[PDB]
Formats: C-alpha cells, structure tokens, sequence
C-alpha cells in the first residue's frame, strides 16, 4: 500500500552494523527516563530496584521518507532492523526488560529522520549506602548509563529539559525511605578503551 | 562519502568470511591478549564456596582477513556482527553461573582496528568457585582465583597473554567488601595439560583478608564478657545454691546456645576453626566453674573456705593465660 | 575377519625372534590388539596392550624389557619382539582383537616357540 | 592387579546333565568378564562377554551368569563335542586371566 | 588464497550430508566410545538427596562421510561444525537439572580426524539424584551414581563403550573435590541393558562412592549432648535441701536436651524412620528423665545424705560408659 | 490433494503481507476485543505487595486482509501462525516478573474466520503489583488491580472495549483460588485514559477485592498475646513474701512479649506506620509492665490492699479493651 | 543404501504444513499418550505444589509421512519434530517446566512405516496441587495432573490414555522422603470453557503422610514435656521458687514450640490437627499453673492430693479421643 513501499525502500541497502554518520560527526541521542516506581532499597545487599520508561531519541538520515504520512507508529519488530545505541546501565547489578505479552518495545520515525526509541526496564542498580549514623541515613542513589562500544568521538549522550519524571510518589515501594528529590549530571569518564560520556541521575532517599 | 565507503568495507570483509576457520588456521598460533577491568565482587559467601564477580572482560587477537585502508580511522561495529567473525572459546574452569548482561542489549563490543586487531570487550557476571581453608576462621586469609582458559583450541592453535603485564587487570584497589579486605592480586600464565592436549591458561587471583572487626565485638568479647560473669559465682557465699546455680547454670547454657546460633551459618566442615576453639575453651573454664561450685557444696554438706580464694586468683590467670596462647597462635 | 600369524619358531636361548600377525578383513587403528601367552597345560598370560592409532604401549609388569610390541600402518600388521630366551618362555602366542564390551573377540592360529 | 580363582581344576561327568563352573574375583569386577573354550591343538574362541551375553555362533545350551564379584557359566546338557577347557577372564582392568577349568568322561 | 584449502575440504564434507540420519543407519550399529574426566566433584546436598558433578564429558564415534585428504591430518574446528554434523543424543538418566556452559562461547570441541573419527568434549554441572539410606546417619557411607544413555536410540542402533580400560575411563582430578562434608573413596563404573516401554538401551553407569566424616557431628549434637548428660549427672552432688538448685538443673537439662533434639533434625531430610543420631539423642534424653525423676524421688523421700544419689553418682555414669562403649563400637566399625 | 486446498488457502492470505502494519493503518481504529479467564489466583505475597495470577487472555479484532472463502468458517490453526500475522501489544501496566508458559506447543490459540475475525489466546502468569495500605493489619481488605493496554499504539490508533458486558467479562474458575490468606469477594472492571509524554492510551482495568482473614492471627498472635497477659496476672494471687517467684513472673512475661512482638513482627514488612496489630502488643506489653511495677511497689511496701485492688481492677480493664479494640475493627 | 533413506526423508518434509493438523478438514485426531514416572521430586506444602519428572510421550498418526520403502521404524533426530505437526499438548497445573536439553533436547521421534509418529519429551513439571491441610499431620492428599490440548477442540484432537490403565507406569518403585504413594487413578474429561469443548485427561496422585517423622520432632516433645510440667505437682507447697520454676518454664517452651511450628508450615487460616493436639495440652499447663496459684491461695489440703488422681487421666483420655479420631 503506501506504509508497505515506505518501509521497504527505507530498509533496503541498510546496514545496521553502521551508525549513523559513522565518518563525519558523533551521534547525538537525548535520552529521557519516566520512573513508573522505586522499588525497595536493600540494606544488606546494597543495590535499589527501579521501573522505568527509557527513552531515546536520535537522527538517521537514512531514515527519511517524503510522504503524505508524517509518522511511522511502529511496534517493536522495526526495532532489531534499524541501528539502535547500545545504551547499558554501569552501576546496575542486574535487569531485564518486559516481554508479556509482546516485547515492551516502542519505535516513531518522524519524516525528518528523527527516531524514538522507549522501551520498558526494571533495574537493579548499585547504591551505596553509609552505614554511619545508621538509622538517621541520607543517600543519593545513583544510576549511571552511557554507551558500552562507542567512545565520546562517536556517541555524544545529551538530556532533554524535561529528564527524570516521577510519580504520583505514593504507589512506590519505599517503606522505610522517603524521596526527597533527584538531580540530572553529565560527565566523561576514560576506560582503558577510550572516553565515554556518562550520564547519572542522583535519587535523594531519607529515611523516615 | 563516508558511509558508503565503510559500508562496501566491511561487505568486503564479511564476504567469504569463514566462521570455522581460526585466523592462521593452518599456520603458526593466534596470539590473543586479555584485559580485565574489575567492577564489582558482589558476595563472598563461605556456605556457598563462592564468589560474584563482575567484570568488562576484553580480548585482543589479530585477524589477516578483517584489513582496511580506504578508511584510517577506527570501526566500531555492532554488538550483533560477533555472531559473524571468529572469537576465541574462552571459558572459565571454577565459573559455576555466568551471564553476558542484556540491558539494552547485549553488553558486548566489537572496534576493528586498519591492521584487523579486533577489540572485543564483554561485561560478564559471574560466580567462580573458590574453595575456602576455614581452618582459621574468622582470622583467614583466602586466596579466590579465576581460571581463564582456551577450550577447543590447543597450544599449537592459540596463545594467551596479559596485555600489559601487571596493567592488564585494573579497578582492584577501588573494590571495597563488606567484611573482607583485598590485600594482594597477581597475574599468573602457564599451560595446563590433559588427556585431549595441551592448553593455554591466565588466572586472576586475590589474597582476601577477613576483618577481625565485626566478629571481636560479636563472637569474641561476649564469650569473655561471659566467662567474666562466671567467676561472679565465688564472690557469693556457700549457701546461696539458688543464686550460685543459676549463675553456673545460666553461662554455659548461653555460651553453648551461641556456640550452636553461630555455627549454622558457615558450610558443613569437619574440622575445628579458631573461633570453635576459641568457644570450647570458654565453655570448659564456665564447665569447671560450675563444679568448682558443686565440689564446694559437696566438701561443705556432704563431707573450704579456701576454695573460694584459690578460685578467685585461679581463674583469671588461667583464662589470661588461655587467651595469651589463643592470641599468640592465631594470629 | 581373520588374523593370519607366522610360523613356528625354534631358536637358541639367549637370542632374539621376530614374531608378527597379519589382520585382515579391516583396520587395526579402531580397535585395541592384545598379546597373549599359552603355557602348554597352563592357563593364558596376558603380555601386553598396544593402540595403533595412537601408538601407545601398556605391558605386563613382569614382562617389561623383554618383551614390546610395534606396528604399522601400510601393511595392517602387528609385531612382537622377544629377546634374552630361555626355557620358560617356551609357549605359543596368539595376538588377540578387542571387541564388543572389551572381550578378545578375534584370534589368531598361534605361533609355538620353542628353544634347545 | 586383578586376581581370578576360578574353581575347580577338572570335572569328570557324563553326557547329558547339567554343570557349573565359579570364577571369583578379588577386586571388583563389573560385568566385564569373559569365557572362552579351549579345545586341544586349537585356539580359543569367545563365547560369553560382558556378564551373560551369547555370542553369535554360541548355541543357546550355553548361559553365563554374573554380577560385582562372582561370577559363573552353567552348561545344559553338555555333549561330546564339547569336552575342553574353559577359561575366564576380566578386563574392567588391565585383562587377566584364570587357571582353566577341564572336562573328562 | 592459502585459507582457501580449509574452505572447500568443509564445503565438500558438508555436500550432501544429512545430520538426521546417523552413520550406518541400515548396514550397521553406531558404536559411541565414552570418557569422563571429572573437574571437581561438588557439593553433595543431603536435604535434596543430590549431588553436583563438573566434567569434561568427551564422545567418540566413526563417521563415514567424513572422510577427507588433506595438508591436515586433524581438523580442529570450532562448536559451530557441531550443530551440522550428526551427533549422539546422551542424555543422563538420573540427573534433574543440569547445565552446558557457554560463556564466553558454547565450550564444545570437536576434532574431526582423516579417517572419519570423531571427538566431541563438552562441560555439563550434571546435578544427579543419589538416593540415600539414612540409617547409619552420620556414619554412613553412599555410593552417588550417575547413569546415562542414547535417548531415542535402541541397542541396534546406537551402543556405548568407554574408550580406554574401565578402569581408567572416569579420571577425577586431583584438586577437584569440592566436598566439604564427605570424602570421595572411589570411582566405579558398569555396562548394562535398560529394557523400557519403547525398546532395549544401553545404559552406562558411574557410581562415586562417598563416605561422611564426623567432624561436624561431634561438636554440634554428640559431644554438646554428652556434656549435657554430664551436667545432669553433678546434680546428684548437690544437697538434698537445695530443691531449687536441682530442680533448675534438672529442667535446663531437659530444655538443652530437647532444644538440641529440635535442632538436630534441622540438618537431614524428613525421614520416617530414626537415625543413629536419633537414637543417641533418645538415650541421653531418657538418662536426662532418669536424673530427674531421682530428684523427684528424693524430693518425696526428704525430711541425712541420701542413698539414692550415693547410688546414683556411681551406677548413672557407669552406665553412660557402658552405653557410650556400645553404640560407638556398633556403628563406628 | 484435500490438505493442499488449505496449503494455498494460507499461502494466498500471505502474499503481500506486512506484519509491521496495524490493520486499517489510516482507514480506521483497531479495535481489539478482551477477555480474561482467570483459571487460577494466586498466591498474594504480604511482602513484595505483590500477587500472581493465571489467565486465559483473548483478545479479539478484524484484520480484513485475513480473509477466505473456503470449505470450512474457522481456521482453526496452531502457534506459528501468530508470529507472522498482526498482534497487539498488550502489556500489564503494574506487572513485574510475569512469563508465558511454553509446555509443550506456545500455550496459544488462533482461530481466523471466514469474516476476517481473529481470536487470540494465551496462557499468562502475571506477578502484578498491589498496592498494599496496612494501617488496618490483620482486618484490612485491599483490592488489588490489574490494568493492561498496548503500546506503541495510542487511542487514535487501538482502543480496547471488553467482549461481554462489564460483569461476565473477567471470570474466575470456580475451583480455581489458591488464596490462602485472603478470600475474593469479586471483581469489578473499568476502561480509562491515561495520557502519558507520547499520547493519549487505553487502560481498561480489573480491580479484585480482597479481604484478610482473622483466623491465623488469632491463634499465632492475637490468643498467646492474651495467656501471657492473664499468665501476668497470676502473680497478684501469690504470697506478698514470696520475692523470687512473682521476680520470674515480671521477667519471663516481659521476656516473651518482646520475642512475640519481634517474632509476630518479621512476617510483616518493615513499614513507617504502627499497625492494628502493634495496637495490641504495645498495650498487651502495657498490662503486663504495670504488674511488674505493682510487685515493685507491693515489695517495696513490705495481704496488701494494693495487691487486692489489683486482682479485680487489672482483669476488668483488659475486658474492658478487648471489648473496644474487637467492636471498632470488626 | 543411505540414499533410500535420505530421499525418503526429504521427500516426506517436502510439501509438508506444519501449520495444518493431520486430517484437518476431516476427522478429529486421536493421539494415545503414555507417561512413564521418572520419579515425583518434592512435594511442597508451603507453595502447594509437588515437583514431577516423566517421560511423557504421545502417539497419532500422520498420514502424509507414508513410505513404502524402508522397513525399518525410521527414529529421527530430537531436530526434526520442528520441522513437523506436533500436538500442543499442556498442563492446566503448571506452574514451571523445562524438557531437558542436555547433552542435545531430550526429544524422541520415530516415524513407522504406515503413519504413526512416536513423539515423546522428557518434562519435570512443578504441577500445583491445592492441599487440605486440616488433618495435618495424619493427613491424606489427592494431587492430580491434568493435560489438555490448547488450541484444538474436541472436533480437532482426541486424548486417549494408550493400552488403558497401562498408560501411566513406574510410580510403585517412586519413593517419597515423606509421603507414601498408594493410588493412582486415570480419567478421561471434555471440560467445556467458554472458547470450545476440550479433550482433558487428568492423572491423579494419591500420597498419604507419614506420622514417622512428626512421632519424635513434635509429638514426642509435646508429650514428654507435660510430663516435666507434672514434676511440679511432686514438690513440697512451702518450696515457692522451685514449684514455680517448673511451671514457667514448660509454658514458655510451648508457646516456643507452638511457634517454631508454623514457619515450616504455610500461611493457613484454619485449625490443623497439630494445632488441636498442641494447644490441647497448652491448657493443661494452665490446668498446673491455676493449681499452684490456688493451693497458694490456701497458704496438702487435698488439692495436690487430687491433682495426681486427675492430670494422668484427663491427659490419658485426651489421647485417646485423639489418636482414635485420627
Ligand atoms: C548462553 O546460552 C543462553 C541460553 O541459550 C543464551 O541466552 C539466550 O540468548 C538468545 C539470543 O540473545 C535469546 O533468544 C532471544 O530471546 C528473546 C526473548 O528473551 C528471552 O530471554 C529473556 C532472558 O534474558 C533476560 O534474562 C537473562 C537471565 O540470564 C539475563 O541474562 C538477560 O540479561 C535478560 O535479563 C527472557 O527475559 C525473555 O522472557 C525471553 O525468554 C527473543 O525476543 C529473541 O527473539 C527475537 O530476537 C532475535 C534476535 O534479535 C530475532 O532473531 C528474533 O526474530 C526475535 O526478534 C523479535 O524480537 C526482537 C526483540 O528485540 C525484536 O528486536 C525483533 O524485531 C523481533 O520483534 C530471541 O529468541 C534466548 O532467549 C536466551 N536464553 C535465555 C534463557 O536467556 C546466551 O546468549 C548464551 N551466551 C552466549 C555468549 O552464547
Ligand atoms: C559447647 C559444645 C561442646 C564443647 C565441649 C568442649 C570440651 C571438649 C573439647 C574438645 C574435644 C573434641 C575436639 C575434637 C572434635 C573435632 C575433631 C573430630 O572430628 O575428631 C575426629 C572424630 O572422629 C571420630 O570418630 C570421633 C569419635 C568420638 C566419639 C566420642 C568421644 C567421647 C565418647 C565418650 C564420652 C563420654 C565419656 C564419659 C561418660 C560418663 C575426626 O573426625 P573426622 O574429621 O570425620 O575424621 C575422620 C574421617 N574419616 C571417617 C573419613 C576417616
Ligand atoms: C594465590 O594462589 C595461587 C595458586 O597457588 C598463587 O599462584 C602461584 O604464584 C606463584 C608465584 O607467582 C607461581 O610460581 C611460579 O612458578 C613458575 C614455574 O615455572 C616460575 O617460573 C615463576 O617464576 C613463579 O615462581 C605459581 O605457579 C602460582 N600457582 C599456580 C597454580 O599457578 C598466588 O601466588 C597466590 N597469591 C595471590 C596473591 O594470588
Ligand atoms: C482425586 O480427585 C479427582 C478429581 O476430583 C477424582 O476424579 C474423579 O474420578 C472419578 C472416577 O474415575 C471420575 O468419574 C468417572 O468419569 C469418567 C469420565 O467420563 C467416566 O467414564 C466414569 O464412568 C466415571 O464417571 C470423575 O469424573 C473424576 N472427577 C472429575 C472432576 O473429573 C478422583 O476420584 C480422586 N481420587 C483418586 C483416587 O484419584
Ligand atoms: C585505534 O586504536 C588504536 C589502539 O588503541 C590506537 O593506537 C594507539 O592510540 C594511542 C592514543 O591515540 C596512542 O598513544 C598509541 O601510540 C597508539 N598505538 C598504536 C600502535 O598506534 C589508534 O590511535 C586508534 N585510531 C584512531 C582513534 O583513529
Ligand atoms: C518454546 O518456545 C520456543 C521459541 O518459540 C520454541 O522453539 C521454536 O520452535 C519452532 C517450532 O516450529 C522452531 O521452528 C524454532 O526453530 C524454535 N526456535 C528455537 C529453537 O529457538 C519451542 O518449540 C517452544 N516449546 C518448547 C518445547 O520449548
Ligand atoms: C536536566 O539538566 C539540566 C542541566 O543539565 C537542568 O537545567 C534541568 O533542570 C534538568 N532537568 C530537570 C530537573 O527537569
Ligand atoms: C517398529 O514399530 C512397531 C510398532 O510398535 C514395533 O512393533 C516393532 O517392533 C518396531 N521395530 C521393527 C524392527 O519393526
């Protein structure tokens, strides 16, 4: 139809091995994470689990159609077609994304080649947590992702004014802490593969 | 353009690329380098005999076929082409259960360089064995390795080294425990040999050391404080049985029950560990206070007053000088 | 199918004898060829193992040093060295194929020493 | 090594009866052993392996028995034509043998 | 190009080559050589009856259609040759939950020799069920068997056999014992026929015969009971006014005794049946009612030093001795 | 041959088929028709606020391009199907760890009509939140919810209305309830519009009421709390000289009032409030620490009059406050 | 000769659909399935459910997989059923399975010469089994298994239990840690949901508890300890702290025993029979507590006197109307 011939003159002679502009610019993607619920803080093992919408945005020239239709709403099939980031959380011990009762995956490809990628996680992410003063304890629990193969000449991450969106902050899992509030920051960190931009995001938890 | 020429690169490389082949198949051994940087150790648990380590676990070997000119710069892949040029079948021997994490996608990273020196870097979790000599316990000092090995490729197909030598493992000094405390590790290679070949071995080693902290104000200084409130019992007098029996009878139940509370959270081992002997010396001190008062009721009713003054200067010398051996052997 | 041996043989004590068996009807590199020794009016002694394929040797502890067994591979074909004879070692020899659940399945016609 | 001390020597019976024969073993053994005839002037041939196995060519009047550590060979009705020695052997180890059980009229 | 050679000799063998079928499906019995080399035998876990196993499972077979002339007498290729080429389908007959591992890649092996031979390695963590008769608890010994075979593959089909002498088929390693409890004595293998609802297999069995050590056992229930015995037998020392003292020393017995009744099972499964532990611990609680009923009956007998305790601070502990004599000689040899 | 009739039937509905695309992409709305059949609920675990459930979840919708004009009026097909053709993506907004079971065929369905209706069936286990308020523990009575809608599709693309009307829409198996702390009471339904930072989605609900029983907290927690109170109160009846056994008395009732407000307390999670059930400890635990202060005051005195006050007044007062406490929650 | 059976093979697998069920437009299909018990595992009472290890195989026959040429019953590859109608067949009782994939999935297909397919798996299902748990521990459960076909209706596919009873063997040789297996008993059932009427077959379990273990970890110290609560009536008025001290302390250690009971014990809401049994001789403590406060209310005087002509009848006929009842 018209969708059908779109979608399939936009995928032929891709490579999804290949970034975009993979020699001329980095990459920037604005990232953006809605926090469905903090789930509990653990004490004796020292991590904090989060549900979240992670969402990113980026351009692919390549991804540029001149049609009637403005947006391509698509599901999660389009995504493992298209070269994706490979975003992952650097203080997170485990997490999984959801699958039930279809892949949790979301992609909108707009007419300029702008590309919306949100998908649903649950991360069991690393907090320290002083035990001074314990139980009159106040902690910023952090959660740090950047990309894993793609050094800062190739994938420069970027925040949205609009970053971390919570709750109605009263069907969370915190029993014993109260959320205070949460603060976006951006950084370089040097690996011995080369720098990576790395964002985080500080949860201040006191406890009641 | 740049992207089309670096596309054409890599469908030429990709193309007649045989997966089954290592690189000088035919030829002299493939030599792969190995980095290690260590993020977390999770859980050293002595019941388990393990310990959950995570790591960014990276290789670098040379592959002929995988060349590029026209382009100067760096490729840096997708994570979904490993499923297409060769890697080497590195496996480790005490890893129980492991895990490549998948959040986004799969953690792992493929940066061709012009030569074809692939980088490839994976963040694993894993859980090695170690077995652990509590012989000593809680003042042990364990030594946890991590033994990385070619499988199916022998020392005439493959060599492994650390890049970098004593650089190759880093992030060991910024790990902190819960109750354990890193104090050395070291890089050791060597071939190990079986009934199939010869095969090629690196192993990461550390020299975790317990913390006597906890366990001195939890384990030790109750029993003390116990056999303490033992000799309390000299001090009444000859008639107060009730208040005397008690006192004995109350100390070695506790000290036993503590023995027992603590002894169920360590592995089933048949041997004696210091804090084991430690607690049947404070049980036998409390045990011969108790009949120290039986055989002074017996001497008064059935068949003295000294007993009580040898007593009161017996015991803590003997208790002093118990813990003056116990300090001086384990330690 | 069938293990052809040699001749019989009859030397004096103290010199060495070539002693060989020819299998045909299949390939030694599969399975296992044993070497066995008959007293007459005795029970089997077992002499030795030996795996053409990989070359490898296992004997008996009272038969090592004088005794040892090669191969080849062109000729399909097994062979026994004997050295330092005497009257004890008069016998007949039979070289035995492994077969199913490790029994001796094929045998050889025998070959009778003897020394003078 | 592994020591088999199959009893007795000889047994002189008729035709047309049932016999038995015991190897035992010293060390265990586990349902690899083996029974071979020897007739005179000829090399032996297989008959039983693993513990009751019958060989192709063996006729059904032969059957073994075994298990860890004894181990037998029971005759059905035995023939003239039959009249040899027999032999067991072992190869859950390096292979060794017993002595040799007869038969006489 | 040199690499070439290689890339048209495995295009070549794979021309034609059907993996459903096994070698020699009408014309003869595919004959599966076996070996085990075990890298640590692990934990043993009573509660469950089941052990851990690490091995280096290894395969051999004869392949006709892998016949190949070459520059190479051995082609060592990686585990993706191995999903295309027929392999046998073994599975462990007793195992409940066992893993292949496969960080970083899947650790297989397979060499693929020129005359058509066969070897195929493997790591599997078999966890197996060995079935435990705890009668003699805690000095018993257990023989952990670990059976396996060819599923959807009959006697005339697919047979196994261990590829060197029996006796040297399953090598454990010597820094591989990750028994903290036991101590592995031995191997022991066997060959056999299992006759199902399908057909006749053949099935290969490997017992590890193990043997528990009292070392735990004799701080946590045998020498705490015994001292507890002790402690109810100085209470016949004591004066007969003094009903208090021996009336606490007779109840805290009685708690100590029970409490370590309750937690001495906390250890072994939920058998019907009772242990020597069981019995040990029914002994010394009855010879703690023992010293309690005396007390109660001299309790009733008061108003001088009572016969009763002269006769008990001889015959009770004469008695322990004897019982202690008796039941270590019993079970210990 | 007679198979082969139904080979090019599905071979021809294939041709030209994009799984990519909703149904009706810009001629309309995809409407998708929702039942569940929970064949079992679950367990409801105090501690994660958490409970699991097992349904049968069809989903219904027209896809006109899936139509035959054949023999047969349903197509009655196996799993494969479904992995090629369009599905909606219908998650569970509070779920948390919940997976499909695949033992032995994919526990799916699919039945393509001759219309061009489709069902779709699965077979889930959902471990989905609840929120959980136990200011009322243990007479409290929760109702736990479970909301679903699809993704990456917004209310001008796929809205959700329910097959049946709104009482036999979601069913419960009449044997089917593994509680064993609760008891369902019923379940009622709801479709809303939640609109979140990328449009406006369809969010049909299921609320399941839930009510706790008493019963094991009465004799766990509720009637031990009530013997070693009136255990307490034995010492008023004993010898004014007898010093050491009312002692005992203060120290072991004391002593396991505080195991039984530890013991009884590590079932429920660690909350910032004081429960209904902390309401009867601490005043249980009141009772029992006055009889102690009493003793002291009788043997610092040293039948009394205080002592005598005090086997009337003392069992009469905790009467009084299990008339009061048993009659506002109940 | 191999090249009869490959040709034959290929030929079979080509134009096959693996989407359309054998005789899909005609009768329904009438698969006869045989369970052989590996062993039951662990039947857990906390999360109802029991652990159940099978070597669960199914048999139909596919018409389009005739061959007149090999005589031999062809047994493929586990690979092969994915390329062929599998029925799809599961377990309303599930509540985790995996059919075991090591060394290769444990799979089973044999393909005789006129149609039948052999299909057998090898499953260890955690099935949910609902328990009644009031008679506890003289209890009696009656677990069940129950398979269904899934997307296939009674006109579609039909489940019959192969050579009757015959089908399910092997569970007189399982041994239960715990429980005895006594019965077990097969069913065939069209249960009626609201998508279509389905074949159902159930397999029930019969397991009946043990009272072996709870003779001497529970019972035994409930019992014996009312007989060190029935030391106390043995002890002299005029001794307040030692009467006292075996009261306390039999009462407290039964509120602890009652307590470390019910952790190994699910969540239940209702009174098991442990539980009548325990707190039935909870009161006799009372019964001994209430003594000593009332003849220390008189200061023998007949009230000690009595009590050992009372406790070893009334807790005597206790235990009789108990264990007779059970
Ligand atoms: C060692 O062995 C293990 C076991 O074999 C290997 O792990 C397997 O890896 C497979 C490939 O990655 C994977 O197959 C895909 O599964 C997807 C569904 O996810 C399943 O598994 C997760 C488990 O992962 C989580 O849990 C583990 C626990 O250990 C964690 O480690 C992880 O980090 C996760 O937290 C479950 O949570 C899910 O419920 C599922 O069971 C499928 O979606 C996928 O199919 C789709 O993707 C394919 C590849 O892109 C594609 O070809 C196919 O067509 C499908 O594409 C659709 O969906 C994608 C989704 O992104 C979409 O982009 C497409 O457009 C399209 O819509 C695969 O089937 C196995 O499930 C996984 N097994 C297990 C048990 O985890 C491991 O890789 C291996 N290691 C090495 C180094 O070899
Ligand atoms: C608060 C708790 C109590 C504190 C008490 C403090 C004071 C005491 C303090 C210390 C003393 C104890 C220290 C040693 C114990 C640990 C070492 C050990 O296990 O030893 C050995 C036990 O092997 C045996 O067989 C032991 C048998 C003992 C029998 C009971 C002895 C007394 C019996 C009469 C008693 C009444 C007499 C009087 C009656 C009136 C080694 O065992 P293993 O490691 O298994 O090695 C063998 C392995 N193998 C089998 C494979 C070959
Ligand atoms: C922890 O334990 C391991 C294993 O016991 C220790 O590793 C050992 O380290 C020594 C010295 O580094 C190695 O000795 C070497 O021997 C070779 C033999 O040719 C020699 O050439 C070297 O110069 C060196 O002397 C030893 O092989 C090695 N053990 C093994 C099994 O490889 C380690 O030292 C311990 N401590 C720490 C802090 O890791
Ligand atoms: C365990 O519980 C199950 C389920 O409650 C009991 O199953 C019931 O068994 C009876 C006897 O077999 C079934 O009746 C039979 O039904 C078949 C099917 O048509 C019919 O042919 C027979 O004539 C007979 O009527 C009954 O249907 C079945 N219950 C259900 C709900 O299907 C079982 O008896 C219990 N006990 C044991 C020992 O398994
Ligand atoms: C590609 O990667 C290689 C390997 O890291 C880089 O080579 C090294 O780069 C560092 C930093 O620029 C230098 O200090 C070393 O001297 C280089 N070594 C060699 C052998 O060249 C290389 O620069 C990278 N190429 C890029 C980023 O274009
Ligand atoms: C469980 O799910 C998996 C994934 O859907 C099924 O595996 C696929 O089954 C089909 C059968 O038509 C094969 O064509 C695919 O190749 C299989 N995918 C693989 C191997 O990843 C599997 O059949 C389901 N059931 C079981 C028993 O696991
Ligand atoms: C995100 O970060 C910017 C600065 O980097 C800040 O101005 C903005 O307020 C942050 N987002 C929030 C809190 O909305
Ligand atoms: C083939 O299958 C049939 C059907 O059960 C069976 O009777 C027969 O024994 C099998 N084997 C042969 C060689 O026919």
């Amino acid at each position: 139809g018209d969708v059908t011939v779109i979608l399939n003159n936009l995928l032929e002679g891709y490579d999804n091995k290949l970034r975009p502009d993979i020699g001329v610019k980095p990459t920037l993607i604005h990232t953006d994470m809605y926090v469905n619920s903090i789930g509990p803080v653990n004490a004796i093992n020292m991590e904090y689990t989060i549900d979240i919408f992670f969402a990113q945005t980026w351009y692919d020239r390549r991804l540029k159609f001149n049609s009637t239709i403005k947006v391509l709403r698509l599901n999660s099939n389009m995504v493992g077609k298209i070269w994706i980031p490979d975003t992952f959380f650097r203080n997170s011990k485990k997490a999984d994304a959801h699958w039930i009762t279809t892949p949790n995956r979301m992609l909108r490809i707009w007419n300029d080649g702008r590309v919306l990628y949100t998908l649903r996680l649950t991360i069991d992410a690393e907090c320290q947590l002083q035990l001074h003063n314990f139980p009159m304890d106040e902690h910023s629990c952090p959660l740090e992702f950047s990309s894993y193969g793609y050094p800062r000449e190739e994938i420069v991450y970027q925040w949205k004014r609009s970053s971390v969106e919570v709750g109605d902050t009263r069907s969370w899992r915190l029993y014993q802490f109260s959320f205070v509030g949460l603060r976006n920051t951006t950084e370089v960190v040097k690996t011995t593969s080369g720098d990576y931009v790395v964002m985080s995001v500080y949860f201040d938890l006191s406890r009641r | 353009s740049n992207m089309s020429l670096v596309k054409e690169t890599v469908d030429r490389l990709l193309k007649g690329y045989d997966i089954r082949l290592r690189p000088d198949f035919g030829g002299p051994p493939v030599a792969v380098g190995m980095n290690i940087d260590i993020a977390s150790i999770d859980m050293v648990s002595e019941v388990n005999m393990d310990y959950t380590l995570t790591m960014y676990f990276q290789q670098a070997w040379r592959d002929k076929r995988l060349s590029y000119n026209v382009i100067p710069l760096n490729l840096t892949l997708d994570n979904r082409v490993a499923d297409q040029l060769w890697v080497p079948d590195t496996y480790f021997l005490n890893d129980k259960k492991s895990f490549v994490h998948g959040v986004t996608v799969k953690n792992r990273m493929i940066r061709l360089h012009p030569d074809g020196t692939v980088l490839y870097g994976l963040r694993i979790t894993t859980t090695a064995a170690c077995m652990m000599d509590l012989r000593r316990y809680p003042l042990d000092e364990q030594n946890c390795t991590l033994e990385i090995e070619s499988y199916g490729y022998t020392t005439d197909d493959i060599e492994f080294y650390w890049r970098g030598d004593d650089n190759a493992v880093t992030g060991v000094t910024k790990i902190e425990l819960p109750q354990f405390s890193i104090v050395d590790y070291k890089l050791i290679t060597k071939k190990v040999v079986f009934s199939t070949g010869s095969y090629p071995r690196l192993s990461l080693s550390f020299k975790l050391k317990r913390n006597i902290g906890y366990f001195i104000l939890q384990t030790y200084m109750p029993s003390i404080l116990i056999t303490i409130l033992s000799w309390v019992s000299f001090w009444i007098n000859y008639d107060a049985s009730a208040a005397r029996v008690a006192l004995g009878i109350t100390t070695v139940l506790t000290m036993t029950t503590i023995n027992t509370h603590l002894r169920e959270t360590l592995p089933k081992i048949p041997y004696v560990k210091a804090i084991d002997m430690y607690l049947m010396g404070c049980f036998v001190f409390v045990f011969m206070a108790l009949l120290e008062y039986a055989l002074v009721n017996y001497i008064f009713f059935g068949r003295v007053n000294a007993i009580d003054r040898w007593s009161r200067i017996f015991f803590p010398v003997v208790f002093s000088f118990f813990n003056i051996v116990y300090w001086l052997y384990y330690v | 199918v069938q293990l052809q041996q040699s001749g019989a043989e009859l030397v004096k004590p103290g010199a060495s004898v070539k002693l060989s068996c020819t299998a045909s009807g299949f390939n030694i590199k599969d399975t296992y060829m044993y070497w066995v020794k008959q007293r007459p009016e005795q029970g089997l002694e077992w002499i030795g193992r030996i795996d053409p394929a990989n070359g490898d040797t296992k004997y008996d502890p009272k038969f090592q040093g004088k005794a040892t067994i090669t191969t080849d591979t062109f000729s399909n074909t097994a062979y026994l060295q004997l050295s330092s004879l005497t009257s004890e070692d008069t016998a007949v020899y039979y070289c035995a194929r492994k077969g199913l659940r490790w029994a001796m399945d094929y045998w050889g016609q025998g070959t009778s020493v003897t020394v003078s | 090594n592994i020591v088999m001390t199959q009893s007795p020597k000889s047994m002189s019976m008729s035709v047309g009866e049932r016999v038995t024969l015991s190897c035992k073993a010293s060390e265990y053994v586990g349902t690899y052993v083996s029974w071979y005839q020897q007739k005179p002037e000829q090399s032996p041939k297989l008959l039983i392996y693993g513990a009751s196995n019958r060989y192709t060519g063996v006729p059904d009047r032969f059957t073994g028995s075994g298990s860890a550590t004894d181990f037998t060979l029971t005759i059905g009705s035995v023939q003239a034509e039959d009249l040899a020695d027999y032999h067991c052997g072992q190869s859950y180890s390096y292979p060794t043998f017993g002595a040799g059980t007869k038969l006489e009229l | 190009d040199n690499t070439t050679v290689f890339t048209r000799i495995l295009d070549r063998l794979l021309d034609g080559y059907d993996n459903r079928l096994r070698p020699g499906l009408g014309e003869r019995v595919t004959e599966v050589k076996t070996d085990i080399f075990v890298t640590s035998f692990g934990p043993v876990s009573d509660h469950d009856m089941e052990y851990t196993i690490d091995v280096f499972f290894r395969q051999s077979w004869k392949d006709e259609r892998l016949k190949f002339k070459g520059p190479m007498t051995v082609l060592r290729l990686n585990n993706l040759m191995a999903s295309k080429i027929w392999t046998p389908d073994t599975f462990f007959h007793n195992g409940k939950k066992s893993v292949a591992h496969n960080m970083t890649m899947p650790n297989k092996l397979l060499r693929i020799t020129e005359d058509g031979t066969l070897l195929y390695t493997m790591r599997l963590t078999v966890r197996a069920e060995c079935p435990m008769h705890l009668e003699d608890f805690p000095m018993d010994a257990h023989a952990c068997p670990l059976k396996f075979g060819s599923y959807a593959y009959t006697r005339a089909e697919v047979v196994y056999e261990w590829t060197r002498e029996p006796a040297r088929s399953v090598v454990v390693a010597e820094d591989g014992s990750r028994l903290n409890q036991y101590d592995l004595l031995g191997q022991t293998v066997d060959s056999g026929i299992v006759q199902s609802s399908t057909g006749e297999y053949v099935v290969m069995t490997t017992h590890f015969h193990l043997k528990r050590k009292i070392g735990y056992f004799v701080i946590q229930t045998y020498l705490p009971c015994i001292m507890t015995v002790i402690l109810s037998q100085v209470s016949f020392w004591l004066n007969r006014e003094s009903v208090p003292a021996r009336t606490v020393f007779g109840v805290t017995t009685v708690l100590t005794m029970t409490t370590l009744s309750i937690s001495a099972r906390n250890s072994l499964p939920k058998v019907a049946y009772a242990t020597a532990m069981d019995w040990f611990i029914a002994v010394c609680y009855a010879f703690v009612f023992s010293a309690l009923i005396e007390f109660a009956t001299v309790n009733y007998f008061t108003k001088s030093v009572s016969k009763i305790d002269r006769l008990s601070r001889i015959a009770f502990p004469l008695l322990f001795g004897i019982f202690n004599l008796v039941y270590w000689a019993t079970y210990l040899n």
